[PDB]
RNA sequence: AAGGUAAGUAU
């Protein structure tokens, strides 16, 4: 029975379904023409990779890090309070001459 | 998505989340070809090492394993859960929805922030862990 | 500017002031921060160093 | 002459350092540290910073094979 | 030639002296940590998935986005170009059925 | 009319041997016998041209390990080294690719050089800054053309007397003009008003877009 | 992220990972190294790479340096226009710029 | 229509 409702909403859809699906393959065609798919963009590169041989394939090297310890893991930057001086700076201004 | 460790099967999924227990497991559960799942999986893996000693993270693909689909409502496109010592942790993002992280997050630095606050609170032995950042607003301005 | 400079001396309260202007509003310091005002209290220590 | 000097660098940097050192035997009672500074011009900074012109410069500095280097 | 040794007051051979101080003197807590830093990497579990595991996970994705590979261009999730699994609904109510059902689907 | 004054003077005849590339993701087996069932071998396609197009290698794109910040170069007959049997060009398409080697049949008696710049990205367009390395007096093309047609151009040495050259960005761009005086045989540029006395030797060391050869 | 899937997966196709997939991950760090090697501004080099390899990485790289410079300054006359975008997006676009 | 679910032990 379900089988029966899924076949009456096809057949509701068949009022367009060849003809909008094909107005998709032409807009698919026309957007493909100026920008290509990403992997048709490295086609000619990937088939040069059949002369690379299984050494030279071994051989490919382990990415490192430049940067060193101090930078890499560097140790926690304590944040300590701003000198009472500040406050007492600030408290001198605003004490003005009487003269 | 592709660096991820990924899981294949109901069993898989139940195993992985019974072995751990000192690292909260985190299951994002979608499709590798979501584009939403592609970016929530992307900051998933520039966080995956630095969360190492608290938090393990699988993928699941709903499509192959829609065994968790009924009853965890993974119906949204991708959806993040965490789950700690054989327990499912809610997480109170003030998105209304508790139980799961169902969009994707740019900044790798709130989802580490997630993560630490509910190991904080599933260690403590909470069910429900209050985020850092409110999500009931995205701070678009 | 001469050794002897009858203005040696406030020019460098003025510029070390400027300095210490970007800490008037209370912060947190880190280390470049601390480091810079630690060099400027030095100099006002020592104003002829 | 100098067969080894000349392998390590090239005879026209050879030539320009005998030169000014004042002959094979003068540049081998040469310190290692006054030989780097040969032929080093006062060049005049114009300006521009001590390290732009590159200051404490000599033949061998400008030679093939340091100047066959990163600058750092 | 033969050297008094400062460091153990033992007669050495002159060629070995330079090795013999240093590792005469080798800090045991060196071999400490080396031994520390050693047992913490053989427990360490493998964070990403293995070449084959990432190869395997590669090629799905690709076989569903078809506007970056392949020839036929399909829709975003579509593979293109019986049996459905009982699965629990998460209530107690429901679980002898569920597990019966799963028992019942073994052929 | 078959033969105007553009064509005598402009127009060569290049010869064009167009291979289909199988796609990779098949079969070797079946590819090889789609490369036997005809649908992918050559098919020489014989044309004419008013001007030869020649495209440049790609920018470093990085800087150089000893000189950072290298600006680019490339010999000319390195360029040139399309138009022959032996090199290639895997034209890419989003349908598949095609190897198209191309091989010169009648060289023009004024030749056109027209060098690819302003090359659309995926993104945008952007101009190709590599400096090409040629000489202003004499070359020789008798390696460019096929052996059947050899015989019949004895000349095959071109002289440069017209020049183009673009200066700035492809977003905004000024087009300058170096043009050989053929009575004098001085160089002379001329960017619309301006006109100056360019040193021969300094023409060569310009971003050139359009050129003008004189076979003699 | 579109870009790295494709190239990650041109080159296992095509590499013989019958003896050598535990090359695969070590791959995908070339394509960072070189990808930051480009941001950094950095001569970037490789002595071991294969020239195949080291040739399709290159492109990659361009063309993520096209994409990302062309979305850098959509973004930033995006923001100058006015348009609502978040603290995220706005830290990264200044990066970029 | 929402962004308004305390969590935890016990049957």
């Amino acid at each position: 029975a379900d089988a029966i409702y899924a076949a009456l909403d096809k057949r509701m859809d068949e009022r367009r379904k060849e003809r909008r699906e094909q107005r998709e393959k032409e807009e698919i065609e026309k957007y493909r023409m100026e920008r290509p798919k990403i992997q048709q963009q490295f086609s000619d590169l990937k088939r040069k990779l059949a002369e690379v041989t299984e050494e030279e394939w071994l051989s490919i090297p382990e990415v490192g890090d430049a940067r060193n310890k101090r930078q890499r893991n560097p140790r926690y930057e304590k944040l300590t309070p701003v000198p009472d001086s500040f406050f007492a700076k600030h408290l001198q201004t605003g004490e003005n001459h009487t003269s | 998505s592709y660096m991820l460790p990924h899981l294949h099967n109901g069993w898989q999924v139940d195993q992985a989340i019974l072995s751990e227990e000192d690292r909260v497991v985190v299951i994002r559960f979608g499709h590798d070809w979501d584009p939403t799942c592609m970016k929530m999986d992307e900051v998933l893996y520039s966080i995956a090492e630095k969360v190492k000693n608290f938090a393990v993270i699988y993928l699941v693909d709903i499509t192959e394993v829609p065994d968790f689909n009924k009853m965890y409502e993974l119906y949204d496109p991708c959806t993040v859960m965490f789950f700690f010592r054989n327990k499912h942790i809610m997480i109170d993002l003030g998105t209304g929805n508790n139980n799961k992280i169902n969009w994707a997050m740019e900044d790798k630095q709130e989802m580490v922030d997630i993560i630490e606050t509910v190991y904080r609170g599933a260690r403590k032995g909470r069910g429900l862990v209050v985020s850092p950042k409110d999500y009931s607003t995205k701070y678009r301005y | 500017p001469p050794l002897s400079y009858k203005h040696d001396t406030k020019l460098l309260i003025l510029a070390l002031e400027r300095l210490k202007e970007a800490y008037s509003v209370k912060s947190r310091l880190n280390q470049s921060q601390r480091e810079e005002l630690g060099l400027i209290e030095q100099a006002y220590d020592n104003p002829h160093e | 002459i100098a067969p080894n000097l000349s392998i390590i660098i090239g005879a026209s940097t050879a030539a320009k350092i005998m030169g000014v050192a004042g002959g094979l035997t003068n540049l081998s009672k040469m310190p290692a540290c006054n030989i780097m500074l040969l032929g080093a011009q006062r060049k005049t900074l114009s300006g521009f910073s001590s390290t732009s012109v590159l200051p404490h410069t000599g033949y061998i500095y400008h030679s093939d094979i340091v100047q066959s280097l990163p600058p750092d | 030639e033969y050297l008094v040794s400062p460091i153990t007051g033992e007669k050495i051979p002159a060629s070995k002296m330079q090795e013999h101080m240093r590792i005469g003197l080798l800090d045991p807590r060196w071999l400490e940590q080396r031994d520390r830093s050693i047992r913490e990497k053989q427990s360490d579990d493998e964070v990403y998935a293995p070449g084959l595991d990432i190869e395997s996970s590669l090629k799905q994705l690709a076989e569903r986005r078809t506007d970056i590979f392949g020839v036929e261009e399909t829709a975003i999730g579509k593979k293109i170009g019986p049996e459905e699994k009982v699965t629990w609904d998460g209530h107690s109510g429901s679980m002898a059925r569920t597990q019966q059902a799963a028992q019942a689907n073994i052929t | 009319k078959k033969k105007t004054i553009v064509t005598d003077v402009f127009q060569g005849s290049m010869r064009i041997f167009t291979k289909k590339l199988p796609h990779p993701d098949l079969p070797a087996e079946e590819k090889e016998q789609l490369l036997h069932n005809d649908e992918y071998q050559e098919t020489m396609v014989e044309s004419t041209f008013m001007y030869l197009t020649l495209d440049l290698p790609t920018a470093p794109l990085y800087k150089d390990e000893k000189e950072q910040l290298i600006i680019p170069q490339v010999p000319l007959f390195n360029i040139l080294a399309k138009f022959n049997g032996i090199t290639e060009k895997e034209y890419k398409t989003y349908k598949e690719n095609f190897l198209k080697r191309f091989q010169l049949t009648k060289l023009p008696p004024y030749l056109i050089f027209c060098i690819k710049r302003f090359t659309k990205n995926n993104f945008f367009v952007e101009k190709n800054p590599t400096i090409v390395n040629f000489p202003i007096t004499n070359v020789d093309l008798r390696e460019y053309l096929s052996e059947e047609v050899q015989a019949v151009h004895k000349n095959t040495t071109y002289d440069l007397i017209a020049n183009i050259v673009h200066d700035g960005k492809p977003s905004e761009g000024s087009y300058r003009i170096h043009v050989l005086h053929h009575g004098t045989g001085k160089w002379y540029e001329l960017q619309d008003l301006q006109v100056t006395d360019i040193l021969p030797q300094m023409i060569t060391l310009s971003e050139a877009y359009i050129q003008i050869w004189k076979r003699r | 992220l579109e870009l790295r899937a494709a190239v990650m997966h041109d080159i296992l196709d095509m590499m013989p990972e019958g003896i050598k997939q535990n090359k695969a991950r070590t791959i995908l760090q070339h394509l960072s190294e070189a990808w930051r090697c480009w941001k950094a501004n950095i001569p970037w080099k490789v002595p071991g790479l294969p020239t195949p390899i080291e040739n399709m990485i290159l492109r990659y790289v361009k063309a993520k340096a096209d994409w990302w410079t062309n979305t850098a300054h959509y973004n930033r006359e995006r923001i100058r226009r006015g348009a609502t975008v978040d603290k995220t997006v706005c830290k990264k676009n200044l990066g970029r710029l």
